[PDB]
């Protein structure tokens, strides 16, 4: 298959299904490591804007506390690597991307479907 | 006299943290938007002794639980910092405005999850009728 | 003869909170349109003491739960204060027109939902025969 | 992606599909806070009304107590936004909206698809 | 959206899917009430006949003793409302509605899907 | 000597309620279709003791339980006077065909659902061989 | 509808998928009581021939104990009226009749389907 | 020490029921055609005691389990006549081949299911060494 | 119905699809007693050879110990009956079939789609 | 049924779908064994280059601790055959045979659907 | 020292039992394909004691479990015979190369299932510094 | 002081195992490529005792466990000879930064899944204020 093709094809696709007033950007986080006395050294972290599509909001409950929070999916193209534990902010909210699915089908990873989820909610 | 005691407790957190993002009970709160480092604040009931025959004295004493939350991934030092800083504000033998402090603040084990992670905080409070 | 106990707490209750929004046992209820604070009343049996060697000496325990049903999102201060009035209406030796009160009113833990909270309130009758 | 067109799709179909006679309104709350010595402030609440169509009614039991309540779904327009947490009224009753799903594809929620659930009922 | 249309089609259906010999009744409840030394009065009860078709009847199993039972979901016109708590004999056999599902999209509830139990039975 | 125990407790109940509506082990019952009142017979068995060095005195305890279910929403006034009914006909120190009541019948907690209320009672038995 | 129509389609594709040499008989049991010193009355049984279709064997098993039993539905006609509680046998084997789910929409079952299971078996 | 202990149970078994159904373990039965009462035999092993100091004086003790199965809607009398049967062909004292009975056969409770019924039946045994 | 029709078909289809290659044995046990003093007497095994097709083959997992095992099914004619209980090589590995779902239609079982189970495998 | 045929479909298709850019390799051990004091003797390993398609990436969770790990499927030809237990390299990254579904009509293989699981990722 | 322990118990079974079909830890076995007896080899650890108040006088005990994996289908005699003969080659104070035996072996209570059925049997060991 | 403790224990690990894979709480750690031994490093905190009548004299106890993970298929001998390498370095008495070890390194029981398998190594810290 000339995945060159499938890769153009499926650019295309989520061009048409984005929407370019959206703001979102991806979050990266550098080198950690640990002093001499045991203490630690907080890590530096770098902002890329990114661009792409959203589907599946759901919500969440906490113990029947009244704390409103809400997860969601979304589609990107292959332009910057999204790995797992990044930080990807939809509308200034930040979401902690859980898991990346590609289409794997080759080594480039074509697409992404990362699943998306809100941090700094409790258990 | 719970009414009175939880009044006081948050009266003090009240005091301390303020501005602090907080939780308090039964509103409706949002988590902060670029994610970072709330307080959950609950107030848990025990139990009314009745330390008399005449039925005619008994001590309400009452569990008041903070807990620091901290998004997954910075790491943990600056939540223990915030701990020890709430547990050295809640000592033994303090007067609030209506009762007292029974037993101190003890950090207790760190509650894992993959959205969040929790350090929970609690101390005791009696009163005397 | 938890048969005159439970008609006697029913008869005390009703008295006090006639028109209060409440839930009886075995009877359709509706909750409030508007949504409001109504009162749930259960009668939960106990057991029965030999307290004789003419197995003609014998008594009963029953336990009444008054439960304070409100809305979420509005606040944990009101059903404080109506769980305050309830425990001061059921104060220990309390006699009731067959049977009296053993144990007063606890103030028990919320029960947390996403559709309503409750406040669990507890008192205990006797009778000797 | 004309989403303009979207929205105008969606309005129509949801003013197709809704009843004028049904009387439904939305309440929000205000800001909250607490006095010097840790008694409340209760807060203001607003009535807007509102307009949309409802589908899948299902009850609720509890513990088999003789309580009789329901709970249901509805769709509406992207006049007034509905965030987790607000009070619905569809006929008198008062249903909290637990979540409340919009369409997903831009800025704006284009539709809401909230979760009602009725309020004041115990656990 | 002519609802009187769709209440008329729906009517029709119905009373095209039903069998007129199956006498079927549709019971309700008045008002109970406490003296003034907590005894109960009992309430009244009417009785209005009804038509409809039935549908899944299912058994009952209750920790392996040999009592026999069932439950059957039924269909019904937006003749006489039927309420949850109310009690429907299909044949002699008392159930009680615990759910009675409407078409909802209108004020008028254009037809009833209720959930008939078996009343009487242990759990 | 279970088999005579249990055709002893039968031997009773039905002296007394041979006409009420209720349901025999292992046969098959179909509740009420008006749906009204049963009652349901259980029979539980229990320990044999060894009370002597000879291994040639023992004694057997069963546990017979009659419960009494009524339709959800009609209430409970019935079903207590019932519960007295069964009561005072079980009382302690009862010369049964074969065997004796140990322990009278005493009334339990109710147990509840959406389809049927039962209020258990259960008495104890004895033989010494 | 004209269920007679129903009654005769019905009967005439049970007879199709019948097969006449498996010999299938259906057993009833009376009246049961107890004599005045507590001891029962075994109850008389009756069997009455049968015919049908049969669908869905099925395995049991218990604890991991090496015993080897099998469950099985079956579909039958109006013939003969099928309670719960009553005993076919399929082919010697003697199967209970826990549920005999019948097709509701008239008076008369129509049809019926029960769903047999093995007797004798410990749980 | 278990083996020869399990082979002497199952002699006497087969030496009185041989005609009845039985199963044995880990060999396929299948249950009666007909649909009849069939019996379960298993054998659940115990503690090995060590009543000495020197280390070399041990004693073995094993549970067995006889268990009448019976078809649901019959009735419970034969049951239980089958297992007074059981009972009385297991009494305390019993030497069998290679051990003895320590503790004689109990009656227990009826274990209830939708495709069958049990009562189990179990007693003790004991070998010195 | 002419079930000779059926079953011709089903034979052709079954002989379609199979492997003449594979080599398949069905073991069927005798008699088993015991003596006078309480030891037993091991029954006699028969070996019969088979042919059919397979299907689903599924693994299995032992409380994280490595212990690699399969689990199969399969589909055979109606030439040796196969009830449960008895064991099956497919290709040296005995497979005990725990079920035998036989096409239930008449009284000859037409075809059989055992399930296979690996042996000497611990819970 | 000309499994030959089938075999080099099965063959042109895998291949079709593959991207020999990614290097895969197959790893199998050898044997094991114990010395005559109770220790062991670590058995050899061998590398075979293999090639084929995966799908259907997942992720995986670990009682909330920050460790990142993924599991894939794979397609695999009849050339090597795949046992479970063996190692295969994805990437560079270490994925354990847990279970390696053959297509099952015959002796051979005819093409392989293993399941890949991360090595040395805790429990 | 557990390495060792681990290690004596592994060259005992190896000694006696290096040609029955076995499963040693972390290595990939494949049951027989006839479908036969094997037997699975387990190494449970447990405490270390601290038997001194120099904090320099530990003992350290393991426990360790042969099961034997039998067809279900043959029967139950060969399997406790097997067991017979693994107990009576584990006594009681019999020294391995480093440590010894505490315990003996106990052939505990078959755990069944429709693929195969285990009969475990199980002993100690310690080691004194 | 829990802070303080955490620093040292970490430290300590740090000092002598920095040159291996291990993961560190908090912060992301991806698993060895080629699939190998790594080091799972845990701080579980615990109570602190209040030693005295003035208030004024309290200890802290805290849990710290080691967990060495290996592949699957490999053996279990390594793994073992690494974690009495990691008990021979944490014994009892030990000036650790602040404060010291209440009790030394314990070897457990394995735990197994079918993608690696843990040993988990624990001791204790305590530091008296």
């Amino acid at each position: 298959m000339n995945y060159s093709q499938i890769e153009r094809m499926a650019r295309k696709g989520v061009a048409f299904f984005t929407d370019p007033s959206r703001p979102m950007n991806l979050i990266k986080q550098g080198e950690y490591g640990y002093d001499e006395n045991g203490f630690e050294i907080p890590p530096m972290e770098q902002v890329i804007p990114i661009s792409g599509a959203t589907r599946r909001p759901n919500a969440r409950e906490i113990d029947g506390e009244t704390i409103r929070a809400s997860d969601i999916l979304g589609i990107f193209n292959n332009d910057h690597e999204i790995n797992e534990g990044d930080y990807i902010e939809i509308d200034g909210i930040r979401h902690v991307v859980v898991d990346a699915r590609p289409v794997q089908a080759s080594l480039e990873p074509v697409a992404y479907r990362p699943v998306l989820r809100r941090v700094s909610v409790g258990g | 006299m719970h009414y009175e005691l939880s009044a006081a407790a948050r009266a003090a957190f009240l005091s301390k943290y303020r501005d602090f993002p907080h939780y308090m009970e039964n509103r409706n709160f949002t988590p902060p938007k670029d994610g970072g480092m709330w307080l959950r604040f609950n107030y848990i009931e025990g139990d009314t002794l009745y330390l008399s025959i005449d039925r005619k004295c008994k001590s309400y004493i009452a569990i008041v639980q903070i807990g620091v939350v901290f998004p997954p991934g910075s790491g943990v030092d600056e939540a223990r910092l915030k701990a020890k800083e709430i547990a050295d504000f809640f000592k033994d033998g303090k007067m609030l405005n209506v009762g007292y402090i029974f037993e101190g603040a003890i950090v207790h084990q760190i509650v894992k999850h993959e959205s969040g992670w929790m350090i929970p905080v609690r101390f005791t409070v009696r009163v005397d009728t």
